[PDB]
RNA sequence: UGGGCUACACACGUGCUACAAUGGACAAUACAAAGGGCAGCGAAACCGCGAGGUCAAGCAAAUCCCAUAAAGUUGUUCUCAGUUCGGAUUGUAGUCUGCAACUCGACUACAUGAAGCUGGAAUCGCUAGUAAUCGUAGAUCAGCAUGCUACGGUGAAUACGUUC
């Protein structure tokens, strides 16, 4: 993401509804999970590295 | 014949009242309960006093020609004020913020390929 | 005037309803409503929303919204 | 806002600008970006240059325009 | 004849005192009113001219004279003798009734009305008013108005000067 | 800040809803699984026909809530009718979120009641708890799901054969 856009997301918004979530690792605005503050791509990469406690590939 | 409009003779009264412009199912049931009349009794097998009571209840509901005139006046006012809804009424397009790229046939008429 | 070519013409009282102000003159609006006039004869009346004595430009005063109007309903809200 | 329990919405700056110079009969045009402001009876007879995206379209307020938004008379898209 | 009575009683005296007329015969009066509607689109659709004539007849109270092209013009695709306008001449009581009606009932119905031009004088005591919407006049219902078109109302007066014509029309009640 | 991404003479893909009697409407009465909940799940009670509003218990979870599943079953009515089918479209009046629903949200009440009466050439999925039908939950998310991802209820037909 753009550095200015990340900074603007981090800064306080005059509105309150004007708040949106960004992935805190790369800055992608879309598809960010609340529990991890990560987008799907970073989530996959870190789960592969095993650095997200208790998260593993699922099957059933 | 209520409100100047005939209604099917063999249809139950509650359904047959809906044939009056401005009268639907809910208002038909409300009218029938206000002017006590059997729900399942057909209009053909109906009493003159019941018909008169139904007419008395109906006359005050502002239906048929008066309702049509009111709707037309509302549409004309929104057209005349030059509102967005008025422009879309003039152009025959959906007025309630639909998407016209597709699926606007009920407002735009048949497809002109 | 020639006979049978002109539209029907008759006296009418234009009544500005905002100020309930009546003025007699000829026209061809032929309203069903009839009203009495200072002269013994009665002539039909033409309702008028805004007139010379009610228009803000003519009067020098702000116009008064009529009953059952948009402003009245908005204030009732 | 739309809910009745809340009063009809209107920008405070727009409303106060309209109220200013109310007594004087030489009412001027008011530049506004507030397409969202509701039209009050206080607005009747006024001229608002409402921004539609690139230019301020002039809009003259009448009685029938009470209750609508200022944006409904400043179209944003152009077709034909 | 309320307007005529006003002219006889108040306007006559006011104007005579203001302009120092040695005789009453010098007091200006409104000679006539000519209501003209020029319909050039009658070339393409005569029904437009027919509707215009009907509307003008309703407004004025008497059948209009249809005015035809005085000469042929290629650019307008106009042939000599083609009816391209309507005109009504009002004199006397009908003229006064129309004048008061125009001043009182009709003119205020103009959206964002701010008075009529004070410079619209030919220079010899005659005033031409350009109305831009037939719907102004009370006798017309907007439902039946297929098209909206304007009119020229020429108030021809016996006043020798624009000043006297302005005074006469103001005393009658013309906004400016 | 405001407006585009939501445009609209048009062509295509993917879907939702129907064209009805193996059904529509009304009233009564059963049976799941799998998930979510901290300033979040909001029980009961009261108010409104309604979406919802006031007070507010419990609950950081096998405890409380979301949350009464629907199809189904049993009774009354409609009787094959563009209709008591269908619910687009539009008018009016409201609720909720949000500083703010005009462009451009969802839902509710009354009325309005369009095409459509099983779809040409062609073309798609599926071999069993599958297809088909019926609901249920979740991520995103203030609000917004006919999409996506999961859950279960009922539950088929056919496969001779490899000529194309
Ligand atoms: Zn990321």
């Amino acid at each position: 993401a753009k550095t200015s856009m990340v900074a603007k997301q981090q800064k306080k918004q005059k509105y309150a509804v004007r708040e949106y979530t960004r992935c805190e690792r790369c800055g992608r605005p879309h598809s960010v999970y609340r529990k991890f503050k990560l987008c799907r791509i970073c989530f996959r990469e870190l789960a592969y590295k095993g650095q997200i406690p208790g998260v593993r590939k699922a099957s059933w | 014949r209520i409100a100047g409009v005939d209604i099917p003779r063999e249809k139950r009264v509650v359904i047959s009242l809906t044939y009056i412009y401005g009268i639907g199912t809910s208002t038909a049931q409300k009218i029938l309960e206000e002017a006590n009349v059997s729900a399942d009794t057909r209009v053909k097998d109906l009493t003159d006093d019941e018909l008169g009571r139904i007419r008395e209840v109906v006359d005050g509901y502002k239906v048929e020609g008066d309702l049509r005139r009111e709707t037309n006046l509302n549409i004309k006012r929104l057209m005349e004020i030059s509102s967005y809804r008025g422009i879309r009424h003039r152009r025959g397009l959906p007025v309630r913020g639909q998407k016209t790229k597709n699926n606007a046939r009920t407002r735009k008429g048949p497809v002109k390929t | 005037m020639k006979q049978g070519i002109h539209p029907e013409y008759h006296q009418v009282i234009f009544l500005d309803t905002t100020t309930n102000f009546k003025f007699l003159s000829g026209s061809t609006k032929t309203s069903s409503e009839m009203m009495e006039w200072e002269d013994g004869k009665e002539y039909p009346v033409i309702r008028l929303d805004i007139s010379s004595d009610s228009h803000p430009f003519y009067t020098g005063r702000q116009k008064f919204a009529a009953a059952d109007g948009r402003v009245e309903r908005f204030n009732k809200k | 806002a739309r809910s009745i329990k809340k009063g009809p919405f209107v920008d405070e700056h727009l409303m106060k600008k309209v109220e200013a110079q109310e007594g004087s009969e030489k009412k001027q045009v008011i530049k506004t970006w507030s397409r969202r402001s509701t039209i009050f009876p206080n607005f009747i007879g006024h001229t608002f240059a409402v921004y539609d995206g690139r230019k301020h379209v002039p809009v003259y307020v009448t009685e029938d325009m009470v209750g609508h938004k200022l944006g409904e008379f400043a179209p944003t898209r152009t077709f034909k | 004849n309320r307007l005529k009575e006003k002219f006889n009683t108040e306007v006559t005296e006011n104007l005579m005192k203001k302009f120092n007329y040695s005789s009453v015969m010098e007091v200006p009066k409104i000679d006539k009113i000519v209501v003209n509607m020029g319909v050039g689109d009658a070339v393409q659709n005569s029904k437009v001219l027919d509707n215009a004539v009907e509307e003008l007849e309703l407004i004025t109270g008497q059948k209009p004279l249809v005015t035809k092209a005085k000469k042929s013009i290629a650019t307008f695709r106009l042939r000599e003798g083609m009816p391209i306008g309507a005109k009504v001449t009002l004199r006397g009581e009908r003229m006064y009734e129309f004048l008061d009606k125009l001043i009182s009932v009709s003119l205020p119905r103009v959206r964002d009305f701010q008075g009529v031009s004070k410079k619209a004088f030919d220079g010899r005591g005659n005033y031409t008013l350009g109305v831009k919407e037939q719907l102004i006049f009370p006798e017309i219902d907007y439902d039946k108005v297929s098209k909206v078109r304007g009119m020229d109302i020429v108030i021809v007066t016996t006043a020798n000067t624009d000043e006297e014509a302005r005074e006469l029309l103001a005393n009658f009640g013309m906004p400016f």
